[PDB]
């Protein structure tokens, strides 16, 4: 989701 | 406290393009992610784009390909391009920031499509 890339880390 | 300023939004016409940028403000830091969220008049908040310090970024698919993000040369500093608009990207713009693990939030900036065009 938007959120799963959000919280992802780099 | 951390404080984000958003700019370049406004009220324009329908298949114009417009520039949003937000600034993140008072760290020395690096973000690790910055982007943009968009509230349609009564509806639900909703990611639109995001950019990581690496510079990979992610677009949802109401918007992917039309709109663009991007990291200005300024420190924390991120813009959207906003092409082609339509009545339906009307709403409520808000600026994302994560640094040093705390997630921040602008105040939001208008972004006003009308249908009729130039």
């Amino acid at each position: 989701s938007f959120e799963d890339f959000w919280k992802g880390e780099d | 406290e951390v404080q984000l300023v958003e700019s370049g939004g406004g009220l324009v016409q329908a298949g114009e393009s417009l520039r949003l940028s937000c600034a993140a403000s008072g760290s020395t830091f690096d973000f690790k992610v910055m982007g943009w969220y968009r509230q349609p008049p009564g509806k639900q908040r909703e990611g639109v784009a995001a950019i990581r310090l690496s510079g990979n970024m992610h677009y949802a698919e109401s918007v992917k390909g039309r709109f663009a993000i991007s990291k200005a040369n300024a420190k924390n500093t991120v813009y959207l391009q906003m092409n082609s608009l339509r009545p339906e990207d009307t709403a409520v713009y808000y600026c994302k920031v994560n640094i040093r693990g705390q997630d921040y939030w602008g105040q939001g900036t208008q972004v006003t499509v009308s249908s009729v065009s130039s």
